[PDB]
């Protein structure tokens, strides 16, 4: 038999087999529906529209997203994802394929329970496991050691690894991702005069931030620059033309993970719950999680990124200690990669949950022995 | 007599409408070429000017150590 | 009856060929902007490299000089 590799994460599904290289299918966590009555007779639309379908009749839907920060908040459109992801999508019956699902840190345990429960009842898959997104990363970027950065669209965490073995104690999670720097951005665009409040506007005010955001080495020299050049506007063409103009939004926007104080946020940069997550670890252990700093996740994909933290790790770590940030080119599906590696190894055909073994065991097996 | 002064000019507007169309596919590519050249020598202006501040500063402290040991 | 459309083509082209005009003078100059960033770049990571040649080498004397001094 083969295994089969799922990652809900939080606003794109990426699944696939375990054993390739990348993932087969990808679409967004977004299920529609319409608002509208409709008058023609006979066309029979079904109730309910679910991932890339739903994008292509985004002018007459609703979307919401049913994982807010990592936590599934609706889920009855959970399993209408995952059927579509295991029927349309794959088109494979799940009754013969063991499902590794992914799940962030610091979640609550109910997550976990109600998840395994859909799987093995609502499904009924031979075997199943739940592992954690930052091992994951740190198996598909080939180390062993090192304090490794996961920012994707829900959530930011910080898991440091020294020669494979965690350090639970130092693992710090953060809720600024994409969608907060989304909703910043909208909420910044109204100062130029264009207003996005539509929920299908959220998906054009998402694709300019992929498009066209960028991370300043320095902001207040940038500010100054754009305050008096013109170099700095870029134009973007809407679905249906009217072509706008951005300037100091351009990097204002991702300044957001640097300075939480833009959106009220109490907590710190992520420049600096990094360096201290590496300072709560032991003191032997730091040189190699200094030159051995992992990025992965989708938000990481920004241009300039990397710049701006080296030189912000710099400015905090000593200065006798070398700074090195790990960036590879497929940030976004390192968690997927690390999965497919993962599920395809020998030694982990035993720490499956089997059927048997979970009913004996009750929902509650996942924090015993089998993680 | 007018009929095929009208096929004329419908395939000359077909044509210069291919014509543009191709115009402008180049014109995006030129475009996406030359801002990803653009974005890649910004980024290794950055690295290189803190770069050579890192041989400047390495370069002091050579110059103390050379001292302090003399 | 046929005349209005017909003028209202040759009034098409005439547009279309001045986009067309206007899309060659902006590609010319993304071209002509892309390689000098092409240029630049390459100058660039041709000095880069000897810069952080002079880096290691003075760090090497200062790890040595220190040796000594100690
Ligand atoms: N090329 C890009 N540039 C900037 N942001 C991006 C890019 N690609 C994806 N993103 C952001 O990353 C998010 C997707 O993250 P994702 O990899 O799904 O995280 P997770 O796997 O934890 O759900 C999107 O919301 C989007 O805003
Ligand atoms: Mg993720």
């Amino acid at each position: 038999t083969t295994a089969l590799v799922c990652d809900n994460g939080s606003g794109l599904v990426k699944a696939g087999f375990a054993g390739d290289d990348a993932p087969r299918a990808v679409f967004p966590s977004i299920v529609g529906r319409p608002r509208h009555q409709g008058v023609m007779v006979g066309m029979g639309q079904k109730d309910s529209y679910v991932g890339d379908e739903a994008q292509s009749k985004r002018g007459i839907l609703t979307l919401k997203y049913p994982i807010e920060h990592g936590i599934i908040t609706n889920w009855d459109d959970m399993e209408k994802i995952w059927h579509h992801t295991f029927y349309n999508e794959l088109r494979v019956a799940p009754e013969e394929h063991p499902t590794l699902l992914t799940e962030a840190p610091l979640n609550p345990k109910a997550n976990r329970e109600k998840m395994t429960q859909i799987m093995f009842e609502t499904f009924n898959v031979p075997a199943m496991y739940v592992a954690i997104q930052a091992v994951l990363s740190l198996y598909a970027s080939g180390r062993t050691t090192g304090i490794v950065l996961d920012s994707g669209d829900g959530v930011t965490h910080n898991v440091p690894i020294y020669e494979g073995y965690a350090l639970p104690h130092a693992i710090m999670r953060l809720d600024l991702a994409g969608r907060d720097l989304t909703d910043y951005l909208m909420k910044i665009l109204t100062e130029r005069g264009y207003s996005f409040v539509t929920t299908a506007e959220r998906e054009i005010v998402r694709d300019i931030k992929e498009k066209l955001c960028y991370v300043a080495l320095d902001f207040e020299n940038e500010m100054a620059t754009a305050a008096s050049s013109s170099s700095l506007e870029k134009s973007y063409e809407l679905p249906d033309g009217q072509v706008i103009t951005i300037g100091n939004e351009r990097f204002r926007c991702p300044e957001t993970l640097f300075q939480p104080s833009f959106i009220g946020m109490e907590s710190a940069g992520i420049h600096e719950t990094t360096y201290n997550s590496i300072m709560k670890c032991d003191i032997d252990i730091r040189k190699d999680l200094y030159a051995n700093n992992v990025l992965s996740g989708g938000t990481t994909m920004y241009p300039g990124i990397a710049d701006r933290m080296q030189k912000e790790i710099t400015a905090l770590a000593p200065s006798t200690m070398k700074i090195k940030i790990i960036a590879p080119p497929e940030r976004k599906y390192s968690v997927w990669i690390g999965g497919s590696i993962l599920a395809s190894l020998s030694t982990f055909q035993q720490m499956w949950i089997s059927k048997q073994e979970y009913d004996e065991a009750g929902p509650s097996i996942v924090h015993r022995k089998c993680f | 007599s007018l009929q095929k002064k009208l096929k004329g000019t419908e395939d000359e507007l077909d044509k210069y409408s291919e014509a543009l169309k191709d115009a402008q596919e180049k014109l995006e590519l030129a475009e996406k070429k030359a801002t990803d050249a653009e974005a890649d020598v910004a980024s290794l202006n950055r690295r290189i000017q803190l770069v050579e501040e890192e041989l400047d500063r390495a370069q002091e402290r050579l110059a103390t150590a050379l001292q302090k040991l003399e």
